[PDB]
């Protein structure tokens, strides 16, 4: 799976978290079995 | 406040929105001991202090 958010809203990316991005938006199973990889990305994505 | 002598807020006899306050992009953190975010717009309180 693959997108962009905002950094403080990569919290929200587990099982078991909610928020407008893990509800609203993009949810996980709660027994979820994977990696979370992120980074910040300000140089290429702002502007 | 100073962290000395910091506000203390009895909430009372009112209805919530901790969904609106999670949901909100203002918080760094948001960490809490004994609930689950989430479950605090269905369990409710004799009183809450802020």
């Amino acid at each position: 799976d693959s997108f962009v958010i905002r950094g403080d809203e990569v919290r929200q990316i587990a099982p078991g978290q909610t928020g407008k991005i893990a509800d609203y938006n993009y949810k996980l199973p709660d027994d979820f079995t994977g990696c979370v990889i992120a980074w910040n990305s300000n140089n290429l994505d702002s502007k | 406040a100073s962290v000395y002598a910091w506000n203390r807020k009895r909430i009372s006899n009112c209805v919530a929105d901790y969904s609106v306050l999670y949901n909100s992009a203002s918080f760094s953190t948001f960490k809490c001991y004994g609930v689950s975010p989430t479950k605090l717009n269905d369990l409710c309180f004799t009183n809450v202090y802020a």
